[PDB]
C-alpha cells in the first residue's frame, strides 16, 4: 500500500459523527446504545499547496487510486497510521501555485 | 334492524336508527380553523344514489 | 350586553353561549366516527337527522 | 425534507388508491 | 357517550390544562405470561410513575391509530414499542410472538395522578377519574435490534368466522375430548392411535368410531354413522 | 317488507347532507351514534354562538 | 461517570424550547398544555481551544463516551451539575491551538 | 428536486396502492 | 413547496394505483 | 397572572399577519372578508441585556410558564396591557452579560 | 375609502409581472396570448418612517382596514390614484422613530 | 475538429469526482470498487475575457458546436490535448472588454 508524503496547510478540519442507536418518541424515556465495534470514522478535511510543475504528480496519485483502493496516512492531529480513501478533490490553478482541496475518509478495511 | 354494530372503547355495541335529542352543540368557536379558513365542510347524496 | 331573567351559579368568563330563536330549526347530526389525531384533537363526521 | 415527507407521501398515495378503486368500480371500468 | 366523571369534562372544557399521560398494561395472563406494565415518561422526582398503586415503569412505547368507526373494516391500531435492550425478543420466543394477549390503555390527566409523584404532592388526587380500553395483539409486523411493531385489533373480530360451524361428517367425531357434549369422565383407556394405555397424560379420542368404543359412549358420538351410503 | 323498503326510500330522500369538523380534547365524550347540534355562524347568516 | 474538566470560551449559546399542545379555535381562542411530566432540557453549544498536546486527551474523552454514554458537567449559565450527552463534534487544527465545537444535549438519565 | 423525487414517490404511490388493496380485501372491504 | 407539490404526488399516486391494479390483474396476482 | 417587569432594547419587531379569506382563480374577479373576529394578533420580536446574576431570575420566569402559560406585557410600542406566551428563547452568554432573544405572541385567552 | 395619507422613503420598488399563455412548438415556434381581459396588475413595495407618536395612527390605519379592504393611494411612480390592499406589514421600533415596510398590492375591486 | 485557440484568465477550477460502488457492511467493513471500465473524466471550469471586436467570434464558434460537437484544447493544467464540450456559457459585456464563463466538459468521444 502506497503512504501520502504531502503536508498539509493550516486549518484542518477534523469531523467526527459516531454512529449510535437511539429510540425516543416524543419527549418519552430515551435509549441509547453503539451500533457496532468501529462507531466513529473521522474525515479529514485537507488543504494542499503545490508548485506548477509538481501538481502533476499529486494529480496522477489521487487518480490512481481512485476512490476505492485505500492508502496510509499519518495525519498531524494525532500522529497514528491509518488507512484513508479520497472520494473527491478539487484544483485551483494559480499563476504559480495549485491549491488542492479534498476529504481522506478513514476506513477499516 | 337497522342498527350498525361499532365496537365502542370496551365493549361491542349496536347503534340504531331512532329518534333521539341532542347531546352536545358546536359553534364556531367549539372547532378547530384549518389554515383553509372553513370549519365545517358540507358534502352532499350524489343524484343516482 | 344582555339582561337574563337569572344568572346560573358560577358561569365562568369564556364559556361558550348559544342563541336559540324560535323562529330558527334545528340542525342535529348523527356521528359515524372519531378520528383520534396525534395533536390531541378529534376528528368527527356526522350525516343529517 | 426527512421522514415526515415520506409519511405523507404515503398518506396521500393511501387517499388515492381509494379513490381510483372506487372509480374503477363503476360502469366501465376494470372491476365492472 | 362513554360515562366519563365530571372532574375529567371539566378538565377538558378549560383553555389552560395539565399533561396528558397515556398508561400502557400488557396482559399476558391468557397466553401464559406475567402483567406488564409501561409508560412513556418517569415523573416529576424521576421514578416510575404511580397511578394508583400500579407503578408503571419508563419505557419507550406509542400507540397511534386509534378510531371508532363501524362503517368499513375493522380498526387495526398500531403499537410500537423499542427492544435496544432485547425485552421484546425474550418474550417472543418464550409466549410464541405475544400473539393473543391483551392490551389495555388508560388515559388520566396529570391534575389527578397519585401524590406521591410531585414533590410537593397533589392536592386534587382522585384515581377513579380515566378512560379505558382493551384490544388484542394480532400480529408482530416487525422485530429488530431498534424497535418492535405489533398491530392491534378489536376483541370481536369477525375474519376467520362462520356462523353455523358444525360438519356433519360420517367417520369422525367432531366434539371435544372430556369437554361437556362428550360427556366422558372415567380412567384413562386409549392412546390417539387406539393402542391400550393407563397413564392419565397421554390418553387421548383417535375421534374415531373403534376410539370411541373404548370409551363405551357410542350414544353421545358426534358424527352421523352411514351418511356415505346416501351420499353417494 | 313494505316497512323495509319505505325506510330507504324515506332515509335517502330526506337525509341527504353530511358535515366534517373537529374537536379538540373534548372528544372524550363522543362514541359513534352520538347526536349533535351544530351552530354555523356562516349557513344561518346571523351570529349564534360565542 | 467522569466529569468535564475544560473551560468554554466566551460565546456559548443556550437555547431551550419547551414542547406544548396547541389547538387554535375559530375566533383566536385556543388550549394550550405541556406535553410531557418533565421540565424541558436544555442544548447548551460550546466552543472551546486548547493546546495542540491536550486536544489528543479532549478527543479521546469524547471518543470513549460515543454517543450514547453521558458524563456530568457545570455549565457556567446556572452553576449547577447536569447530565449531558455530546452526539457530534469538530476540531479545527491551527499551527498552535485546537479549536472544538460540540454542541452538549442535556438528557436527564 | 429533479426527477429522482418522482421516482422515489412512484414507488411509494405502488406499496400504498397493494396496501390498500389488501387492506380492502378482508372483511367489510369493497372488494369482500 | 406548498399545494403544487401536494397535487402533484396526488396524480403520481392515482397512475401507481392504475398501474398496480393492472400488474395484479394477471395471472398469479391478488385479483386473479 | 404575573407580569414581566424586564426592559427591552432598541430594535423590537413587531410582524401582523392579519387572518382573511380570499378566493381568486388566475386573475380573475376577487373577493375578499375576514375570518374572524380577532383576526389580527402580533408577535412581538424582544431582545433583553441582563447581568450575569440576574440571567437565572429571567431564565425561571420564562421556564416556569413553559409554552402554555400567559402573562402580562405591556408592550413599548402601544402602551396598552396584553396577555402574550413565549414559545422559545435563546440565551448567549458573555463574559459580563447575557443577552436574551424571544418572541412574544399575543393570545386572546 | 379613506385615503393613504403618510409619505414613502426613497427606494420604492415598483414589480410588475404579465400573465401569459405560452406553447413552446418543435423547432423555436410558439404560442404566445394574454391570459385575461383586464390589464395586468403591479404590486408596490414601499418603506415609511414615522416618529414614535405618530406610529399608533398609521398602525391603526393599517388594522381597521385588515386584509381586506381597499384604500385609495397616489404612488409616486405616475401620479394616478389606485386601489391598493396591504395583506401584512412589519415595523422596526428605534428609539425616536417607527420604520414600517409594507407591501401594497393594487386591486381593481 | 477544430482547435480552442483562446488563452484562459488565473482562477480556472478543475473539479474531478471518480465513480465508485460502494457498500456498507455491519462493524465499518466495506466493498470498493470501479464503476466502468474507463478512468475518470475531470469538467474543468474557465474564465477568459476578449475585446469586445474579438467577443463576436469566440461567440459564434461555440455557438458552432451546440451542446452536441467537441473540439480539441490543451488545459494549461497538464498540457495533453483532450476532447472537451461546452454545455452552456455566459458573458458579461462591460464597456471595453466581455468576460465569458464556461464548464469544459471532459469527453472521450
Ligand atoms: S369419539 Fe366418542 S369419546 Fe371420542 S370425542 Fe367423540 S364422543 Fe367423545
Amino acid at each position: 500500500m502506497k503512504t501520502f508524503r504531502w503536508k498539509v496547510k493550516p486549518g484542518m478540519d477534523v469531523a467526527s459523527v459516531p454512529s449510535v442507536r437511539k429510540v425516543r418518541f416524543g419527549d418519552g424515556y430515551s435509549q441509547r446504545a453503539p451500533a457496532g465495534l468501529n462507531a466513529n470514522l473521522k474525515t479529514y478535511s485537507v488543504t494542499l499547496s503545490v508548485p506548477r510543475e509538481e501538481a502533476t504528480v499529486l494529480e496522477s496519485f489521487l487518480e490512481e487510486h481512485g476512490g476505492w483502493k485505500s492508502f496510509l496516512w499519518t495525519p498531524p492531529y494525532e500522529w497514528r497510521q491509518i488507512k484513508v480513501t479520497c472520494a473527491k478533490w478539487s484544483s485551483r490553478v494559480s499563476m504559480l501555485r495549485v491549491e488542492f482541496s479534498a476529504e481522506f475518509e478513514q476506513v477499516v478495511n | 334492524m337497522r342498527c350498525m354494530p361499532v365496537w365502542n372503547g370496551q365493549t361491542l355495541t349496536f347503534v340504531q336508527d331512532r329518534p333521539s335529542d341532542k347531546t352536545w352543540t358546536y359553534n364556531r368557536s367549539n372547532v378547530v380553523m384549518p389554515d383553509d379558513g372553513a370549519p365545517f365542510r358540507y358534502s352532499f347524496s350524489a343524484l343516482k344514489d | 350586553k344582555v339582561k337574563v331573567s337569572r344568572v346560573p351559579d358560577g358561569v365562568a368568563e369564556y364559556s361558550v353561549w348559544e342563541l336559540k330563536l324560535p323562529t330558527l330549526r334545528q340542525r342535529l347530526f348523527r356521528c359515524v366516527s372519531i378520528r383520534e389525531n396525534d395533536d390531541g384533537t378529534y376528528a368527527i363526521t356526522a350525516v343529517q337527522h | 425534507i426527512g421522514p415526515a415527507a415520506l409519511k405523507a407521501v404515503y398518506d396521500m398515495a393511501r387517499k388515492g388508491a381509494r379513490d381510483e378503486i372506487q372509480t374503477q368500480m363503476r360502469d366501465g371500468g376494470l372491476f365492472s | 357517550m362513554q360515562d366519563i366523571r365530571q372532574e375529567t369534562l371539566n378538565e377538558c372544557t378549560r383553555a389552560e390544562q395539565s399533561a396528558s399521560v397515556v398508561l400502557w398494561e400488557i396482559d399476558l395472563t391468557e397466553v401464559g405470561g406475567e402483567r406488564y406494565f409501561f409508560c412513556n415518561e418517569q415523573n416529576e422526582k424521576g421514578e416510575p410513575v404511580t397511578w394508583q398503586g400500579r407503578q408503571y415503569q419508563p419505557y419507550p412505547i406509542q400507540g397511534s391509530g386509534f378510531e371508532l368507526n363501524g362503517k368499513g373494516t375493522s380498526t387495526r391500531p398500531t403499537l410500537t414499542v423499542s427492544n435496544l435492550y432485547g425485552m421484546v425478543t425474550g418474550m417472543a420466543e418464550d409466549m410464541q410472538s405475544l400473539v393473543g394477549g391483551t392490551v389495555v390503555r388508560r388515559k388520566v390527566y396529570a391534575r389527578f395522578l397519585d401524590a406521591v409523584n410531585f414533590v410537593n404532592g397533589n392536592s386534587y388526587a382522585d384515581p377513579e377519574q380515566e378512560v379505558i380500553s382493551r384490544w388484542r395483539i394480532e400480529q408482530c409486523s416487525e422485530l429488530s435490534a431498534v424497535s418492535a411493531s405489533f398491530v392491534l385489533s378489536t376483541p370481536t373480530e369477525t375474519d376467520g368466522a362462520v356462523f353455523p360451524g358444525r360438519i356433519m361428517l360420517a367417520n369422525t367425531c367432531t366434539w371435544t375430548y372430556r369437554g361437556d357434549e362428550c360427556g366422558y369422565s372415567g380412567p384413562a383407556v386409549a392412546d390417539e392411535y387406539d393402542q391400550p394405555t393407563s397413564d392419565i397424560t397421554k390418553d387421548k379420542c383417535s375421534k374415531c368410531l373403534s376410539g370411541c368404543k373404548f370409551r363405551n359412549n357410542v350414544g353421545n358420538f358426534g358424527g352421523f354413522l352411514s351418511i356415505n351410503k346416501l351420499s353417494q | 317488507a313494505h316497512r323495509a323498503g319505505l325506510w330507504l326510500i324515506k332515509t335517502e330522500l330526506l337525509e341527504t347532507q353530511t358535515v366534517d369538523f373537529s374537536v379538540g380534547a373534548e372528544g372524550l365524550r363522543h362514541v359513534p351514534g352520538d347526536v349533535i347540534e351544530i351552530c354555523d355562524d356562516d349557513y344561518a347568516g346571523i351570529s349564534t354562538g360565542g
